[PDB]
């Protein structure tokens, strides 16, 4: 599950979420430890 | 307010701390203590009539270049505090007036 | 159009604080009127502007408790401050601005933002709270 936030918000336009800034947990290196990563996703590829 | 010590003659380049995040529309202001502030240049290069034709700003092209202001041909009386008003596409309305810049000779 | 400001400079705390500003020279129908307050120890702090639809915007750091009523009969721009704190001692500046437009992409999509430049400034009137 991604914790997406609008890239713009109160930045420009009507607050449209054309881009989302999603942070999630992933297992980098070791399979026990999982660190918090993030990436930019489009609104066409994330389902609330 | 911030410190910036200069001397007579040599040109001075002064920028503002706030960094752009898009296409900027910076404007510079001159706050001489007591007297009302005067607009030096708007649209990063467009000084209004009356301001001496020696203060030149950085044009907006090839995003990345810092917004620095040139006051070449400085005079002895330049003891005011400047002001860089940054307007960019992303940051939204620029309510704040930025940080001042004390001038000393 | 050098504006003249008539400020009392003495307002009791937690009371009404009104500062007037003349226009001088030309009328005020196609110009944006801003108000900037500078306090000792820091720089100026933009408050807001009023023009066009008479919907003046206010700074988000002022709680919008201030109002900017633009008059046309006597051609003045006063300030109504309510619930003012005793630490509002600052010189008020009366100046106007013109609203340019910056474009970076297709303007039909909405790729442009408005920026204001203070073309003219008034000497201002120093007002404190006592
Ligand atoms: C698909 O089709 C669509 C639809 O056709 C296309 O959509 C268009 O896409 C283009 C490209 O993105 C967009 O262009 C942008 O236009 C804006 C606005 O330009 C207009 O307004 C300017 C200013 O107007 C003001 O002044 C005039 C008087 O001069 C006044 O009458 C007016 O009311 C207003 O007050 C005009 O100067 C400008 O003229 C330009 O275009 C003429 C042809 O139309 C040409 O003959 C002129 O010679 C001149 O070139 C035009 O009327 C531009 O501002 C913007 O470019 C600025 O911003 C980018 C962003 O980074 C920057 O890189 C550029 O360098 C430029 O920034 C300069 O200008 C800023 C504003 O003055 C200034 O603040 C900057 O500091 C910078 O100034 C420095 O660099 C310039 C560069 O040479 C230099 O001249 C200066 O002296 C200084 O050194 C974009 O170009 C269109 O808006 C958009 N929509 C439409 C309807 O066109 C789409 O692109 C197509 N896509 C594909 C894939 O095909
Ligand atoms: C997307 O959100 C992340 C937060 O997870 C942003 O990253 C932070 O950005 C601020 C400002 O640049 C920094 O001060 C933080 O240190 C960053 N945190 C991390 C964990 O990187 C990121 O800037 C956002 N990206 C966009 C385009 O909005
Ligand atoms: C990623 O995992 C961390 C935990 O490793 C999550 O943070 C925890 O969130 C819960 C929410 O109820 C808290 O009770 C914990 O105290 C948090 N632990 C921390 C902060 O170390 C985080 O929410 C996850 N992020 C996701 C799934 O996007």
């Amino acid at each position: 599950t991604l914790q997406c936030t609008n890239v713009t918000n109160n930045i420009t336009d009507d607050m449209r979420g054309e881009l989302k800034n999603c942070s999630f947990n992933m297992t980098t290196e070791l399979r026990d430890k999982k660190q918090k990563v993030y990436s930019l996703f489009y609104r066409l590829d994330v389902v609330q | 307010v911030r410190p910036l010590s200069v001397a007579l003659g040599e040109t001075a380049r002064i920028s503002c701390g706030r960094q752009a995040l898009g296409s900027r529309a910076v404007q510079w202001y001159q706050h001489r203590p007591g007297q009302a502030p005067i607009l030096l240049i708007y649209n990063n290069q467009d000084r209004p009539s009356g301001i001496p034709e020696r203060f030149s700003g950085t044009p907006d092209i090839n995003f990345g270049t810092r917004a620095t202001l040139t006051i070449s041909g400085v005079e002895a009386g330049d003891e005011a505090d400047y002001y860089c008003h940054m307007w960019d596409s992303r940051s939204g309305f620029s309510w704040s007036f930025g940080g001042a810049t004390r001038l000393t000779v | 159009v050098q504006l003249q400001e008539s400020g009392p400079g003495l307002v009791k705390p937690s009371e009404t604080l009104s500062v007037t500003c003349s226009v001088s020279g030309d009328s005020m129908n196609n110009y944006y009127w801003t108000w900037i307050r500078q306090s000792p120890g820091k720089g100026l702090e933009w408050i807001g502007y009023i023009s066009d639809r008479e919907s003046a915007t206010y700074n988000p750091s002022l709680n919008s408790r201030v109002v900017i009523s633009r008059d046309t009969s006597k051609n003045q721009l006063s300030l109504k401050l309510n619930s003012v704190t005793p630490a509002d001692t600052a010189v008020y500046y009366c100046a106007t601005a013109r609203r340019g437009q910056r474009i970076y992409g297709v303007v039909s999509f909405g790729e442009f933002f408005y920026y204001y430049s203070m073309d003219v400034w008034g000497k201002g009137t120093t007002v404190t709270v006592s």
